[PDB]
């Protein structure tokens, strides 16, 4: 939905609500998404540096 | 976690030469030194 990045999506194990749709880590960075289509909830994860 | 989301921004910790385990060695060394042959 124009959230852009670059990472590794996994099946995210967070408790999501159905009002919320993104997640966010202690930083106030975006840590969880929502599948437009399949409405599965994905863990995002940097690649390794 | 907020250790590793210092991580993913550039914020490293390098670790130290040497480990708790070898200053604790050099610890023993100044102990055992010390009591049997003083100063
Ligand atoms: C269409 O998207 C909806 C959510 O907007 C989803 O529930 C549904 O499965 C989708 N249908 C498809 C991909 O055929």
């Amino acid at each position: 939905n124009g959230l852009t990045g670059t990472g590794v999506l996994t099946k995210s194990n967070k408790k999501f609500l159905p009002f919320q749709q993104f997640g966010r880590d202690i930083v106030d960075t975006t840590d969880a998404v929502r599948d437009p289509q399949t409405l599965e909830i994905l863990d995002i994860t940097p690649c390794s540096f | 976690d907020l250790i590793c989301a210092q991580k993913f921004n550039g914020l490293t910790v390098l670790p130290p030469l040497l480990t708790d385990e070898m200053i604790a060695q050099y610890t023993s060394a100044l102990l055992a030194g010390t009591i049997t042959s003083g100063w």
